[PDB]
């Protein structure tokens, strides 16, 4: 429950990625 | 089970398929086209058929083609019956009439248990594009049927004669269609059909 | 009053993911029925419309793009 | 007043009327076979129809369905009025009952032109002032206006 | 339409008495006032309802109409009988023509052997 | 970068597209769709290039030149603010809103007249949230033509949002 709604956003992961897409 | 038929390979680049549809793939297993369903042995096959699946598949095939853009006891002692045409004319052109008669109370008194014996014979404009020997064509027929009497043909070269415009006021009892009730007269007393 | 006598896909769009309620944040907060539809909007007329004239360039990068402010940071990353 | 097109319309409101309570009797046989049956009990000659049609409420092939009593009274006291109107329609008239004269009225015919109005009232607001359901906005009221 | 109301019915009530009266007037005044005279024009098949009417109140004149209500309602019931009938042949007539659809539907229109190549309603009577 | 051709013969087939297209520029792809109920080409198809360069280019020499099967080849290439006012009155037509509007604001499409429950109500296009702005401003509840009308942004609910401002702003921009 918590652990599912803790997630963050894809967009937020794409920051950490030199190839976002 | 098969019937003798030879249903092709679907690699072999397409004789008349009874059903169009179910096919032998690379692999020797039978396949439905449509419903990408394989099947094991001809008796699955007629499973597939009669199965609703196949047939919702054809239904929606259907309206894919529409998108893109009785019968049976029916008496036939196939008799010629004997035609009396007439050029006419009146106003303002030329139209054809046709007096077929038919059996004097000789063979129908041993038919009558009003199995469509109320039903007045029929006529219809065919292309002759469809025929049983499909050798020559190019004209159309206007095909007259009663049950038992066999049916009968005239050759109409000209494009259009008598197609009137509203002829009475516009009543509708479709009967068969607007060339019937417009322009036909049964006597039924006497077992005369006129039409012109 | 005349009554006289004588004398559509349910499952299917469940199992296809379809009229499920959901909706794009950066397309007038538009409601969108399903999830392959939605994953349509990322290729579309309106939504790249959406992203370049917001300043937002189109194509690839971008395609997961929900809400109007995220994509804004990923563009001053690009 | 040319007395011809008064009794004219005399006829044919009764007409109207006759029609209207003949529906009735259309729609719910009892109406008529309630009524006659008591009749029989006063008028010993009085005709009454084949049993079967007064049990399957039908008056010719179609066996209609039945409805409540409430009803059926009052479409009966609504009959009752109807005839009523008739009854002095009917009184009124047997009470009541050249060219140069034609273009003399034709001339006045002409009289007021620009009178810019549709006017489709007469028998549609008799037969409308007899029929059923008259009352509400289209079905809620089997009284006739 | 009160005015072409108005003139239907006056030529209607003097062309129910004499019908000389209107057949004068047409050729003496020359009005596209009159046009309805003409079967040709629609309003026509009104104004021949009108004159047979005030034709019917020409027939009893002179009589009086001395129905009671017993006789009103026996004769309402009769009408609804009626009506009842007409229904019931408009059916049967459905009812055929159904049939008639069925068997043209399925019948063989291949079926041909030809022989050569190529006033009614008056006719659709009985005399 | 992607172009269309159309009045294509079915006969016309990929490796001929190819062979054709290649003459004027290189292609990159070719999708040349295929029907699967009829097994049939529909008859139109669309030639990706390398560049909008060689993309117009070959629109521009292509175009009503080449001749295939008799038939001719043809090539072509291939979020505002919304008011809803009720109440108006039966005298205002479209043109007159157009002027009542304009002085507020440009207009990126036509009024929309319609009939609600007799209830003459438009929408009006406006090119400005903030334009909108104005004409709500002034025209809200106001009466024209002798008649009371109302103005105010119309349903997706309603237009004017804290992100509809911020996103309009940028299609300004
Ligand atoms: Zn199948
Ligand atoms: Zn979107």
């Amino acid at each position: 429950k918590r652990r599912k709604t803790e997630k963050p956003s894809l967009s937020q992961l794409k920051s950490q990625v030199p190839y976002p897409q | 089970l098969s019937k003798g038929e030879n249903v092709p390979y679907t690699f072999q680049d397409e004789q008349v398929r009874s059903n169009p549809y179910i096919y032998k793939n690379h692999s020797g297993k039978l396949v439905c086209k449509l419903c990408n369903t394989m099947h094991m042995s001809w008796s699955s096959v007629e499973r597939h058929l009669g199965g609703k699946k196949h047939g919702l598949n054809v239904l929606r095939r259907g309206i894919s083609i529409e998108k893109s853009s009785d019968f049976r006891q029916q008496q036939k002692i196939i008799e010629a019956k004997q035609s009396l045409k007439n050029n006419g004319t009146i106003p303002g052109s030329v139209g054809l009439a046709i007096q077929v008669n038919y059996s004097s109370e000789v063979k129908e008194n041993s038919v009558d248990s009003d199995d469509k014996a109320k039903v007045p014979p029929l006529i219809r404009i065919v292309s002759g594009l469809e025929l049983s020997d499909t050798k020559q064509k190019g004209k159309k027929f206007l095909v007259i049927a009663y049950e038992p009497f066999e049916n009968i043909a005239i050759e109409l070269p000209p494009n259009e004669i008598l197609f009137s415009e509203n002829n009475d006021m516009d009543n509708n009892n479709d009967g068969v269609d607007e060339l019937n009730k417009k322009c036909t007269f049964w006597d039924a007393i006497s077992k005369l059909y006129y039409v012109q | 009053e005349g009554a006289e006598q004588v004398d559509m896909p349910y499952w299917l769009y469940k199992l296809h993911g379809l009229d499920r309620e959901y909706r794009c944040e950066i397309c007038s907060n538009k409601v969108y029925n399903g999830r392959r539809t939605f994953e349509r909007h990322f290729n579309e007329e309106r939504h790249i419309y959406h992203l370049r004239c917001l300043g937002i360039e189109p194509s690839s990068v971008f395609k997961g793009i929900t809400k109007i402010k995220e994509a804004q940071e990923l563009w001053k990353n690009m | 007043m040319n007395l011809l097109e008064t009794r004219r319309s005399l006829l044919e409101e009764m007409e109207i009327i006759e029609n209207a309570i003949a529906e009735r009797i259309q729609r719910n046989p009892e109406l008529y076979y309630h009524y006659i049956q008591e009749s029989s009990k006063v008028f010993p000659d009085t005709k009454l129809p084949r049993s079967s049609l007064i049990a399957e409420n039908k008056i010719y092939k179609f066996k209609k369905v039945k409805r409540k009593r409430k009803q059926i009274i009052l479409q009966q006291h609504e009959i009752n009025i109807f005839l009523r109107d008739y009854q002095e329609k009917q009184q009124t008239f047997n009470k009541i009952n050249f060219e140069r004269k034609l273009q003399q009225l034709e001339k006045e015919l002409k009289n007021e032109d620009e009178n810019f109005e549709l006017d489709i009232n007469s028998k549609k607001d008799k037969y409308a002032l007899f029929s059923s359901s008259s009352d509400p906005s289209r079905r809620t009221n089997i009284l006739s206006d | 339409s009160r005015r072409d109301m108005e003139v239907i019915k006056l030529t209607a009530r003097y062309y129910a008495k004499d019908k000389s009266i209107v057949e004068q007037m047409i050729s003496k005044d020359g009005e596209a006032r009159l046009n309805f005279m003409n079967s040709s024009h629609p309003l026509h098949k009104t104004f021949t309802d009108f004159v047979a009417q005030y034709k019917r109140v020409y027939s009893f004149t002179g009589q009086e109409i001395k129905k009671s209500k017993r006789t009103i309602l026996d004769n309402c019931f009769e009408r609804t009988q009626y009506w009842e009938f007409e229904k019931d042949k408009d059916r049967e007539h459905d009812k055929l023509v159904e049939l008639c659809k069925i068997q043209f539907a399925a019948i063989p229109w291949d079926k041909f052997t030809q022989v050569a190549k190529f006033d009614l309603e008056q006719m659709r009577l009985r005399r | 970068n992607t172009v269309y051709v159309g009045n294509i013969d079915p006969r016309i087939t990929k490796e001929q597209l190819y062979e054709l297209f290649i003459q004027i520029n290189p292609v990159l792809r070719i999708k040349y769709p295929k029907d699967k109920v009829l097994q049939a080409y529909q008859g139109y198809a669309f030639i990706e290039f390398y560049n909008q360069g060689d993309a117009q280019y070959a629109i521009k020499i292509m175009n009503n030149t080449v001749r295939l099967y008799d038939r001719l080849i043809k090539v072509r290439q291939v979020p505002i603010a919304k008011l809803f006012i009720k109440n108006l009155a039966d005298s205002i037509d479209s043109d007159q809103l157009v002027k009542i509007f304009n002085k507020f604001g440009k207009l990126i499409r036509e009024p929309e007249i319609f009939y609600l429950s007799k209830l003459k109500c438009a929408y009006v296009y406006f090119e400005d949230f903030e334009k909108a702005d104005l004409a709500i401003k002034s025209l809200n509840n106001q009466l024209v033509a002798n008649n009371r009308i109302t103005v105010d942004y119309a349903f997706k609910n309603g237009k004017g949002n804290a992100k509809y401002g911020d996103d309009v702003d940028r299609l300004l921009n």
